[PDB]
């Protein structure tokens, strides 16, 4: 009772998603994270 | 939260130190 | 580092292990997006 799941490429995600941040410095990590989620479920296609 | 919040901050934080 | 960075991971984070959704990048999307539209 009150396990947690840990998905499979849950660190990957972040990851990929901090890298991106950490050298681009988006001004509005929000916005850029909005824009960066939507264009790799659109590429995932 | 409560054990969530803990392995949540337990990633986020091996995230941080790997990026 | 940023200014928030580690906010936004937390609360991402916390919610995929709150939640459980079927897909991360879904979620990603609608979770993000959500706190767009609240500021």
């Amino acid at each position: 009772m009150s396990h947690i799941q840990i998905p499979p490429g849950l660190t990957e995600l972040l990851q990929g998603y901090t890298v991106e941040v950490l050298r681009q410095q988006p001004p509005d990590l929000v916005d850029f994270a909005v824009e960066y989620f939507t264009r790799l479920r659109e590429a995932r296609r | 939260e409560e054990l969530a919040w803990k392995i949540a901050k337990m990633i986020v934080s091996d995230v941080m130190q790997q990026c």
